Parts: structure tokens; C-alpha cells; sequence
């Protein structure tokens, strides 16, 4: 079999036309029908274009696509490039023995607007603290782009030890999710005064706080 | 007016068998497209598996030609895929999906997608732990302490409240156990008044539990 | 000692160390003690023009007793030898070929200097003849490209149904290099039968595929019965699927063809020197015109000698031209994928336990005869 490669990632501004690389080893590429999906993140995949370049209805005509005869590639076009461009890409080919897929395309839209994290720290709820745990929630949701560094602090110091906090990921308005997870146990919730979450997001700072009870 | 779902999304064990299943809805099966499977390994591409038709001839991957079987049910309007000889590479997502036949090869529509977790430590419900409410709108959740393997499934008020709702993914411990919540932004003056159930549903080990939160 | 040349023409570089390997062990096969070959040759050119002086200054040049002709796999260079069976034709130098299959080339007395390993494609019509002995398809038409190769590929056919009380229901002919066939494939369909048979070139195979499913003939009961050439290329990416294209086993294996040319080239050369009254080939190509008397006779001993445990199977040539009986491999199409079926031994059509789809997605086994 033959193995189709793309670009490992890709990107173009908004309302303009980028181009994705579909180039096939062994055997001409125009000879077997090529297809194209946009998988979204946490969903299974769809056809954009079937058939080389055939479209579905729903699919709009910035989804156009065309087969490179001469450099052995086909290529997935886009023209006036909309937020919901930014996604995963997938051509397929196949051959007399195979149904082979490329490596695949990351697709972000350069150019777009930031977000300041819209942070929810919760305490442990009753029944936890009844177990013998203590388990301090911050939920960040809806930020652009995908970086934050997470503090917990005790009355205002440093807590170290027994801090949880993701790899943060893409949600579908393009704008990512995140949280963190403080494992304290029962005595250190009453000892102190008060608890809290440093959410800093490319310069600006975010910090809500809990009391014993 | 075509749909396609599959099997529960569970463990298996090292040099395992994979045991996965697809009905067919708003259509038949010995309509003339061939019925097939798809895997996706997670944070990479995709990559094939096989065939089988309605009569039942078959087409494997040269890959994996000696570890696949594809099989059918004309009764349910259902088949199914067999993945033998499993290992750590094979940890993935799986889709069924219809092959629209008559010349290509070409995917629609696809599967839903369950994730088949090969490994071999003990699959456990996770314990559910009510997150209460503290402008004029205010949060509230549910804590999923403790599990394996992914997935876990949410709903609020068993899908009657959409609008408001944000999963957050779980963290990896280093007791090997997960941990997620989820929340529902809420009116402040629906407080008291109006309820919101957490549906939290675990497939791979038979866990559908439900949960009250109210003001603390 | 004595020193016996034996010239080739290959792919790659990698093949003239494949040739010449063939020699070392092919001498530590025969004796030795009487005679003693040695390994003379060159890579191809894709300029026809070239490869000819290529033979005459690089091999015709040292009294090359043998020229083994193979090239790039492709359907471009199967006239390649044309100028190196001319160029050892005015010689009678004996020209094996290794790979290449156009008729023309065994064609009844015309390249009067042309061996071949590699049975031709109008050898695959005594196989569709066995497609039709089995499966029992009593009602066919027949299109053929109207060229060397299709008339080869036709009459060949022919003869073998003449002593049936059957032909084609009817005979079709187009052109050999017509992008628009929807006009003659019309009549075809407004026919009886339903079970159609192809010797085109993968180009203008290609056409008539798509042509005839633009035209509404793939499924049904309709059965379409090709060969190889008719899956190889342009020919299948535009096919149908239910098609039964045959296909040629070690068809395409240069390495394990050259392994037999030099072996059997082997088995005649000491067929040869054994004999009283023999001949020195002719020394250059250019101010020599003229044959040399164990020129024809080389050749007859090599249209008449037998090499059991080959690779290819066993070699073994005929009559008309000079071509082996080996297996094909009868191949069918479901889902963009050409997966085997069956095998048709030196003689005969014996199926394996795979289960083989009709036009249409059928899994029934149609009948030609209208539907």
C-alpha cells in the first residue's frame, strides 16, 4: 500500500483561501477517487468533499477540491475562511489493496480574538469531606488562545504538593477548557482561613478564594 | 435518513480479544453498500480494518489480514467487528461506518465512536459528589472523583437542560485513577425553586448513577 | 577453458548484478570442463533509437551468443525491443525476452529472432475460453481494439469456438485511440447476450469503461470478462466492480525471469558446442552484414529445450512463436480492490474457498441471455 502525507499542520487568516496537500507515494493520485473529512475535535468525522471534488448539500462552495496530476497530490481548498475553518482534516484514498488515510492537517485561523478566563472554584462538597478527602475544583472555561498557569494558595502562601491541573484543550467555540484539582485532606480545609486560585492568562490575573465553611 | 450506532466503549486485556457491534437505523442492510470499520488511536490519524457485505464476503486490511473478522445479522439489521491478539498500540476509537458503494471507497454516515481501553488494571464506577451553588446567575456541579477507564457521560436534568452546560475532561492522577466535573451556570432566582439531576452514566463497568445538588 | 558471451539489457544496475549472479551459478551448475560462459551487458534506454546502437556498439559489438531483453514495467517501453529484435534480427541472434507480452512480438514468422519466457496476451483467450467452459457462458460479444495485438487477441478466440458449435453472438472493433466510444457500445447494449469480453489497451479501456457506465451497463445481470492490461493502470480506475480481469503470475518479476533465461540459455549453449560443425557469431555492428550458419540453429535448439524447477514455473516454449505455459491467476474486483478467486493452472480453471461477487453488488451468479 501507499502512504498519503499532508501537511502536519496548517494555517490562514479569516475570509481568505488556504491549501491542503494530499501527496500520495506510490501509484497516481487522480487514478483512485480521492475524499476529504473535517473531523471535529470530540466528534466523528464527516465528508466535505466526495469524489475528487464533489460536494454534499449543506457542505458550502468554499469546500472545493481538486487533484494535482503532476505533483501527484490532491488538494483541499478553502476560500473566505470562517472561525469554524479551524478544525482537523482528513483525505482518503485507497488502492487494489488497501483504504488508506493521510497523517492528517491541523488547521488554525491566524488571526483571531483573545478571551480573559471565565474561572469557577468550588469547595469539597459534604459527602467528600464526610469520605476523609478534601478536593478543591477550578474549572477555567473559555479562553483564546490554549495557555494558563494555575496558583493555589493557603491564607496567601504557596501550596505545592497535591496539585492537579490538565494539559488545557479545545472546546467547539474554538475557545479551549481547563481545570485544576487541589488534594488536600480533611484538617487542612480548617486549619486556615481561607483558599485560593491564581488563574493568570497571558498577563492578566483571575483568583477567587473559599472559607472553612 | 441513514444511522449507524455502536457497542459500549470498555477494557480489554492484553493479547485480548476486541468484542465490538453496530446497529443499523432508517435503512437496511442488504441495501447494496458494504458495511465496515475504522480506528483512531488518541491525538492521531485514522486507519482501516475491513469489510463484509450482505451476503457476507469479506475484505481485510493486509495489515492486520490475520487478526479481523467482520460478521452480519440480517434479522437486528446489525454486524459487528472481532479484533483479536490485542496490545498497548491498539488502544483507540472505534466507528462503524457505511461504505457508499458503487465504485469508491467513501464513509457515510459514520459511526458514533467507543473507545475500546486496552489495558489491564480493574474497571470502577466513579463516585459522584454534588457541587452546590455559592450576578444574577450562579454555578453549580458534579465531582467524578476516581475512575477507569474513559469515558464517562453527562447529562443534566436527563437532557432538558441545554443551554448552560459545560464537561470539563478529567485529569490523569498518579494513582492511575481519572477525575472530572461538570457544571451548569444557573438563574440566581432558580435557586430553591427549580431542581438540576446529574445523569452520570459510565458504560464500561455497568455504572448509572443520578445526584440532587441544592443551595449549601 | 573457452569463453561463451551471453548478452542482456535489464531495468535497473541492480539487475545486471542479478544477471550476472545467474551466470556465476549457472556455471557452478554446468560442468565446465569443456566450456565457459561469461556475463556481457548494459541498462535500457527509453529513447527506442538508442537502445538499438546500445546493443550493436555495447553487446552485438563483443560476439554475443544471446541478448536478454527486459525494461521498466510500464506500458510505454513494450516497444523497447523493437529495435533490439531488428538489431539481432539482421543477425540471427537469438533475442529472449523476459518481460514483455504484445503480440506482435511471437507473431507467426515476423520477428524470425525472438525467444520469450513470458506467454502473450492473446494466450489469455484459451483461458477466457476456460472462463467459459466453467461458469458456463454460452452467449458473449467480443470488442477488441482494432490493432496488432486485438485481431491476435480475436481470432485466437475464434478458433477455439470455431470447433464449438459457437462464435461471438456478435464481434465488435473500435479505435485505437478513441476517447469517445458511446456511439458503437449502444448497439452493443441493444443486444441478447449479457456477458461482455475485452482485449483493450489500459487507455482505451479505460474509455469504454465509464463510457459504458455513463451508458447504464455495469449491473443487473450483465458480467464483464477482461484480462490483465484491462486491470493495469488507467484500465480498473475507471472499471466496474463485479469484472473478472485475469492477471499473469511473476508477470512483472524481472529477478526470477533472468534467473531462467541464463539457465536455459545454459541447457542449449552445451545443447549446442556438443555438436559437430558449429559457429563463431559475427564479430561488429557496423560494416557487417551478414549471418552466422549456428544463428537459426541455436535458435532451434532454444525453441526446443526443457528446464524443469525453473521459478516461473517450469519453461517450456511452442510452435508459433516461442512461449512458456504458465499458471495465470484469475483475479475479481469488490469494492476498488482486486482480490483472487481462482487459478488457472497450465490447463485448467480450479477456484479456491473465496466467494466471488457479480456486476451490480450481485451476490447470484448471472447468465449472459438477456435478464
Amino acid at each position: 500500500n501507499f502512504m498519503l502525507t499532508q501537511p502536519h499542520s496548517v494555517s490562514e487568516s479569516p475570509g481568505k483561501t488556504v491549501t491542503i496537500s494530499c501527496t500520495r507515494s506510490s501509484g497516481s493520485i487522480a487514478s483512485n477517487y480521492v475524499q476529504w473529512y473535517q473531523q471535529r475535535p470530540g466528534s466523528a468525522p464527516t465528508t466535505v468533499i466526495y469524489e475528487d471534488n464533489q460536494r454534499p448539500s449543506g457542505v458550502p462552495d468554499r469546500f472545493s477540491g481538486s487533484i494535482d496530476s503532476s505533483s501527484n497530490s490532491a488538494s483541499l481548498t478553502i476560500s473566505g475562511l470562517k472561525t469554524e475553518d479551524e478544525a482537523d482534516y482528513y483525505c482518503q484514498s485507497y488502492d487494489s489493496s488497501t483504504v488508506v488515510f493521510g497523517g492528517g492537517t491541523k488547521l488554525t485561523v491566524l488571526g483571531q480574538p483573545k478571551a480573559n478566563p471565565t474561572v469557577t472554584l468550588f469547595p469539597p462538597s459534604s459527602e467528600e469531606l464526610q469520605a476523609n478527602k478534601a478536593t478543591l475544583v477550578c474549572l477555567i472555561s473559555d479562553f483564546y488562545p490554549g495557555a494558563v498557569t494555575v496558583a493555589w494558595k493557603a491564607d496567601g502562601s504557596p501550596v505545592k504538593a497535591g496539585v492537579e491541573t490538565t494539559k488545557p484543550s479545545k472546546q467547539s467555540n474554538n475557545k479551549y477548557a481547563a481545570s485544576s484539582y487541589l488534594s488536600l485532606t480533611p484538617e487542612q480545609w480548617k486549619s486556615h482561613r481561607s483558599y485560593s486560585c491564581q488563574v493568570t492568562h497571558e498577563g492578566s490575573t483571575v483568583e477567587k478564594t473559599v472559607a472553612p465553611t | 435518513q441513514v444511522q449507524l450506532q455502536e457497542s459500549g466503549p470498555g477494557l480489554v486485556k492484553p493479547s485480548g480479544t476486541l468484542s465490538l457491534t453496530c446497529a443499523v437505523s432508517g435503512g437496511s442492510i442488504s441495501s447494496s453498500n458494504w458495511w465496515s470499520w475504522v480506528r483512531q488511536p488518541p491525538g492521531k490519524g485514522l486507519e482501516w480494518i475491513g469489510e463484509i457485505y450482505h451476503s457476507g464476503n469479506t475484505n481485510y486490511n493486509p495489515s492486520l489480514k490475520s487478526r479481523v473478522t467482520v460478521s452480519v445479522d440480517k434479522s437486528k439489521n446489525q454486524f459487528s467487528l472481532k479484533l483479536t491478539s490485542v496490545t498497548a498500540a491498539d488502544t483507540a476509537v472505534y466507528y462503524c461506518a457505511r461504505d457508499v458503494s458503487g465504485g469508491v471507497n467513501w464513509f457515510d454516515p459514520w459511526g458514533q465512536g467507543t473507545l475500546v481501553t486496552v489495558s489491564s488494571a480493574s474497571t470502577k464506577g466513579p463516585s459522584v459528589f454534588p457541587l452546590a451553588p455559592s450576578g444574577g446567575t450562579a454555578a453549580l456541579g458534579c465531582l467524578v472523583k476516581d475512575y477507569f477507564p474513559e469515558p464517562v457521560t453527562v447529562s443534566w436534568n436527563s437532557g432538558a437542560l441545554t443551554s448552560g452546560v459545560h464537561t470539563f475532561p478529567a485529569v490523569l492522577q498518579s494513582s492511575g485513577l481519572y477525575s472530572l466535573s461538570s457544571v451548569v451556570t444557573v438563574p440566581s432566582s432558580s435557586l430553591g425553586t427549580q431542581t438540576y439531576i446529574c445523569n452520570v452514566n459510565h458504560k464500561p463497568s455497568n455504572t448509572k448513577v443520578d445526584k440532587k445538588v441544592e443551595p449549601k | 577453458p573457452k569463453i561463451v558471451n551471453i548478452g542482456a539489457v535489464l531495468s535497473t544496475r541492480k539487475h545486471e548484478q542479478m544477471f550476472r549472479e545467474a551466470v556465476n551459478q549457472a556455471n557452478k551448475r554446468h560442468g565446465s570442463w569443456k566450456i565457459q560462459l561469461n556475463a556481457t551487458s548494459v541498462t535500457h534506454k527509453p529513447n527506442a533509437i538508442q537502445m538499438a546502437l546500445s546493443v550493436c556498439e555495447d553487446l552485438i559489438s563483443s560476439q554475443v551468443y544471446a541478448i536478454l531483453v527486459s525494461h521498466p514495467p510500464t506500458p510505454n517501453d513494450h516497444f523497447t525491443p523493437t529495435p533490439v529484435s531488428y538489431t539481432a534480427g539482421f543477425y540471427r541472434i537469438p533475442v529472449l525476452g523476459l518481460t514483455t507480452r504484445m503480440s506482435i512480438y511471437s507473431d507467426k514468422s515476423i520477428h524470425l529472432s525472438f525467444l520469450r519466457t513470458v506467454p502473450p496476451y492473446s494466450h489469455q483467450s484459451s483461458v477466457w475460453f476456460e472462463m467459459m467452459r466453467v461458469y458456463s457462458w454460452n452467449h458473449i460479444i467480443l470488442l477488441v481494439s482494432d490493432d496488432h495485438e486485438g485481431r491476435a487477441a480475436q481470432k485466437r478466440l475464434e478458433t477455439l469456438l470455431e470447433e464449438r458449435e459457437s462464435k461471438a453472438e456478435k464481434v465488435l472493433q473500435f479505435d485505437p485511440g478513441t476517447k469517445n466510444v458511446t456511439a458503437l457500445l449502444m448497439e452493443a447494449k441493444e443486444l441478447e447476450a449479457r456477458v461482455i469480453i475485452l482485449s483493450a489497451s489500459e487507455d482505451d479501456a479505460a474509455t469504454v469503461y465509464r463510457a459504458a457506465a455513463m451508458l447504464n451497463m455495469t449491473g443487473s445481470g450483465y458480467v464483464w470478462l477482461v484480462g490483465e492490461r484491462e486491470i493495469s493502470g488507467n484500465a480498473l480506475r475507471y472499471a466496474p466492480d463485479g469484472i473478472l480481469g485475469l492477471q499473469l503470475i511473476n508477470g512483472k518479476n524481472e529477478s526470477a525471469h533472468i534467473s531462467d533465461a541464463v539457465g536455459v540459455v545454459a541447457q542449449a549453449v552445451h545443447e549446442l558446442l556438443e555438436k559437430e560443425n558449429i559457429t563463431d557469431p559475427p564479430r561488429g555492428c557496423v560494416g557487417n552484414t551478414n549471418i552466422w550458419k549456428t544463428g537459426p540453429l541455436f535458435k532451434r535448439v532454444l525453441m526446443s529445450s526443457k528446464y524443469a524447477d525453473g521459478v516461473t514455473g517450469r519453461v517450456e516454449f511452442n510452435e508459433d512463436g516461442d512461449r512458456k505455459f504458465a499458471n495465470y491467476s484469475i483475479m475479481n474486483l469488490q469494492n476498488r480492490k482486486l482480490v483472487q478467486v481462482g487459478i488457472y493452472n497450465g490447463t485448467h480453471v480450479i477456484p479456491n474457498d473465496r466467494k466471488i461477487i457479480w456486476p451490480g453488488g450481485e451476490t447470484e451468479k448471472p447468465r449472459g441471455y438477456q435478464v
